[PDB]
């Protein structure tokens, strides 16, 4: 999907 | 007192791109500000300079600042690893807000991503602390090298950064 993250990266 | 600008070089695969300069909200984020502004000058002894944009994906984002690691997994604040959400009084609004990325409630570190869109979904979550002042048209051919999935095409790096103001 559209997320920022730093780590687990998700959809 | 003005808000800090901030400039970052931008280079693909070596070749330089062009700048690209940001003002810091410092008056509404202190502390997320002045994060930014010092890893972009490298005054603690590390920062930006020479890290790159490690997933882009045309129409939403560009984020980069994982300078320890290089691969998105790392990065730290100037403050030690992580650091709280400072607020959510600023929003997502459109093209050119920078923010911070995070791994949910307050875990900032260095990472931050530049909005090409208004991302509403994310307001509450991540820290709005900047704009774009210039060069969103280079924003724009950086997004050239994204994909839907994030992998750049092409190596995205901050060839050089630092504070003019």
């Amino acid at each position: 999907x559209l997320l920022v993250t730093v780590g687990l990266v998700l959809a | 007192m003005v808000n800090p600008t901030v400039f970052f070089d931008i280079a693909v695969d070596g070749e330089p791109l062009g700048r690209v300069s940001f003002e810091l909200f410092a008056d509404k984020v202190p502390k997320t500000a002045e994060n930014f502004r010092a890893l972009s000058t490298g005054e603690k002894g590390f920062g930006y300079k020479g890290s790159c944009f490690h997933r882009i994906i045309p129409g939403f984002m560009c984020q980069g600042g994982d300078f320890t690691r290089h691969n998105g997994t790392g990065g730290k604040s100037i403050y030690g690893e992580k650091f709280e959400d400072e607020n959510f009084i600023l929003k997502h609004t459109g093209p050119g807000i920078l923010s911070m990325a995070n791994a949910g409630p307050n875990t900032n570190g260095s990472q931050f991503f530049i909005c090409t869109a208004k991302t509403e979904w994310l307001d509450g979550k991540h820290v709005v602390f900047g704009k774009v002042k210039e060069g969103m048209n280079i924003v724009e051919a950086m997004e050239r090298f994204g994909s839907r999935n994030g992998k750049t095409s092409k190596k995205i790096t901050i060839a050089d950064c630092g504070q003019l103001e």
